[PDB]
């Protein structure tokens, strides 16, 4: 997921600007998308939310707007138990479980139910599961005492001030996500938002790990309010971002630095060649429309390429198998962009998936490492050139085992298909580069893939008078059998062709196709 | 300092939908706007939400079988179903109407378009405002924080 707020001052209307664009599966049922507005004589709230939640999450109206993406939050622990004579080991002495007898019924082949029990044991620390390999495991999942998670989202989104927004955010009962505020006055905010357990030692990755069960040390009972949390409010750079990344660059020049908080809140790792790409599109552009912003957010940059071809090219040429040095030419005049017509981004792909494993992610391949101190032009180069030129050599087997030849158009192999819409592919994998995400799945028997995951919601909008705005939802509004309204937008997307989004009674008025009288009677 | 343009009043309940299937909820009062947001989801994505809720109430196993089973297992050893009953009670009165309201407006879709609902999910209605809070539950903490793979050592969601 990518968001930006942009203030007032950084732009050439003197509007701030805001971005929705979360990425989830375009198949998981609870992930689903679906774009609302809601209208009553004292609120107004237009935008996506996961199917079965009664509040709008990606919300903006007259005055405001949030978006989401995931930090990680870390609000559970999950702890190794020491079994021992019926009990567990804990602080010196063998401690009982509590259990409770409970059971569920199983649906049957032949429609019938069976009654199953279930015992229910727990630890201080919380539920105890048996991994298969038979570790005992306690959860202690935090926050379990927030009754409030809808209705805070439903008093932020409706707040009247940014100071409304804050004291709702506060109150702590949505337990994750990083959220990104801007309004019609002029705020941008960026916070790292959640349920964290105040702890007195660890970093976050022993907080991710398996924690000794056995003893008082480890078990936290209290949590750490809005403001020991990163955030970042109208900062000198004009603007904040997160694309995932840890949240130390969330806007430039930044505001704090990892040695400011707890260090089990957040990863020190690098950050995503997207995450880079986010920074610097806000931060190397001034005077910003929202028809710039717009264009920027369809960014698609190979920008990994950009960090190892100058190195991999020349080693390529090298070699004497004139297939690596055709493939090492095919590389060398692509312009490092994810369209649909180019010929070598399959194959740069495949390379990239040796080089940097099947994620993407890996770093081990590069010259030179990733730096805080210089966040957005590390990592860089290629460490050993031969044994790349070597994974290359395999990569333009797997491209044509993959594609049928090692420069098929982007475009032609990468779709996007739903029922019977069928279009061109372009941009691609975050961790390549590509600001606007599409997670292509694997190809099937003719080299042809679909987005798995990717842009779903997406919309900017300006927080002029009236707002302005402008969306699409890959999928469509709707997933029930039959539907003519899930195949309806994603010829759209394929040419980023972006829909008004309609608030304006007089505007929805005018495009109405269907009405439905309701009425209540509690 | 410029203020911003008019807010509509909205002087009868009605949804107009758009070319797009995008809903525009009016309601003279929140409850309202809000029912008329369970009716749009339930005509939108009434299948997949009956399935969830059906979920969230620990009755998965119950309604789907063996594939549904080990969420089941997941959802209620961590007290999942209970404990949304426990949040739905603690709600403020106001905020509860508003979740009573979307459930009903579920269950009214579903009523009035009883062969817009799968066969298989009908046995989960009719849907209440501990439903809602109980799929929200699942959703943020047993989803998003504490996901059934990380405690218990197995893999990451479909993609691939």
């Amino acid at each position: 997921s990518n968001s930006w707020a942009v203030a007032p001052g950084k732009t050439a209307n003197g509007n701030a600007l805001l971005l929705q664009n979360p990425h989830l599966s375009w198949t998981t049922d609870y992930f689903t998308y679906y774009e609302a507005h809601l209208v009553t004589p004292d609120f107004e709230i237009y935008g996506a939310t996961q199917i079965g939640l009664p509040v709008i999450r990606f919300a903006f109206n007259q005055r405001m707007g949030i978006t989401n993406t995931v930090n990680g939050m870390v609000g559970a622990t999950n702890y190794r138990l020491t079994l021992q004579d019926g009990g567990y080991l804990y602080d010196g002495q063998v401690r009982p479980f509590e259990r409770r007898q409970a059971s569920y019924r199983l649906r049957q082949a032949d429609g019938t139910t069976v009654d199953k029990p279930l015992e229910i044991r727990s630890s201080v620390h919380g539920p105890v599961f048996e991994r298969a390999d038979g570790t005992a495991v306690a959860v202690r999942v935090a926050g379990l005492d927030r009754p409030g998670m809808l209705e805070q989202y439903f008093d932020m989104i409706t707040a009247d001030s940014f100071d409304d927004y804050e004291a709702a955010l506060a109150r702590m009962q949505v337990p994750t996500f990083n959220i990104v505020y801007a309004d019609r006055e002029g705020t941008i905010n960026y916070s790292f938002n959640g349920v964290a357990p105040k702890r007195a030692e660890g970093d976050i990755a022993f907080w991710q790990g398996l924690v000794p069960g056995d003893s008082s040390r480890y078990l936290w009972t209290e949590t750490h309010p809005l403001d020991d949390l990163p955030r970042v409010t109208n900062p000198p750079g004009g603007f904040v971002q997160n694309s995932n990344d840890p949240p130390w660059t969330p806007t430039w020049p930044v505001t704090y630095t990892p040695k400011d908080f707890p260090s089990y809140l957040a990863p020190q790792t690098p950050h995503s060649l997207r995450a880079q790409q986010s920074v610097r599109l806000m931060s190397e552009n001034d005077d910003l429309t929202l028809e710039r912003f717009m264009a920027l957010q369809l960014s698609h940059r190979a920008v990994m390429a950009d960090r190892t071809l100058p190195d991999l090219i020349p080693a390529a040429l090298i070699d004497p198998d004139p297939e690596v040095q055709a493939a090492a030419r095919l590389l060398a005049a692509w312009d490092r962009e994810f369209t649909s017509d180019s010929r070598a981004a399959l194959l740069f792909e495949e390379w990239a998936r040796l080089f940097a494993g099947q994620n993407f992610a890996g770093q081990a391949g590069f010259a030179t490492p990733w730096s805080l101190d210089k966040p957005v032009s590390t990592p860089y180069g290629v460490r050993d050139p031969k044994a790349a030129v070597d994974q290359l050599r395999t990569a333009i087997a797997n491209t044509k085992r993959k594609y049928g030849a090692i420069d098929r158009p982007f475009g032609d192999a990468s779709r996007m298909i739903l029922n019977d819409v069928n279009v061109p592919g372009a941009a691609g994998y975050g961790n390549l580069g590509s600001f606007r995400v599409f997670t292509w799945s694997d190809p099937d028997e003719n080299g042809v893939r679909t987005p798995v995951h990717g842009e779903t919601w997406v919309a900017m909008i300006e927080f002029s008078t009236p707002v302005r705005a402008y969306g699409l939802m890959s999928y469509g509004n709707s997933r029930q059998p039959g539907t003519t309204h899930y195949s309806d937008q994603i010829e759209r997307v394929s040419r980023a062709d972006f829909r008004e989004l309609l608030l304006r009674r007089e505007q929805v008025e005018a495009a109405v196709q269907e009405r439905t009288p309701f009425n209540f009677k509690p | 300092p410029q203020a911003p343009i008019a807010a509509y009043k909205p002087r009868s309940n009605e949804i107009l939908w758009d070319g797009y299937g995008v809903p525009h909820i009016y309601g003279v009062d929140a409850p309202s706007a809000f029912y008329g947001y369970g009716w749009a989801q339930a005509r939108s994505h009434g299948d997949n939400i009956l399935r969830l809720y059906g979920e969230a109430r620990g009755k998965g196993a119950e309604y789907w079988g063996p594939d549904y089973e080990q969420t089941t297992v997941w959802l209620l050893t961590n007290g999942v179903p209970e404990r949304a009953q426990q949040w739905y009670a603690q709600q403020s009165p106001d905020f509860r109407a508003n979740l009573d309201a979307f459930a009903a407006g579920i269950n009214a879709y579903a009523q009035q378009n009883p062969d817009d609902i799968s066969p298989d999910v009908r046995q989960v209605l009719p849907v209440s405002g501990a439903d809602v809070v109980a799929h929200a539950h699942r959703l943020m903490n047993f989803l998003y924080v504490a996901s059934p793979g990380r405690t218990l050592g197995q893999g990451d969601p479909p993609d691939l």
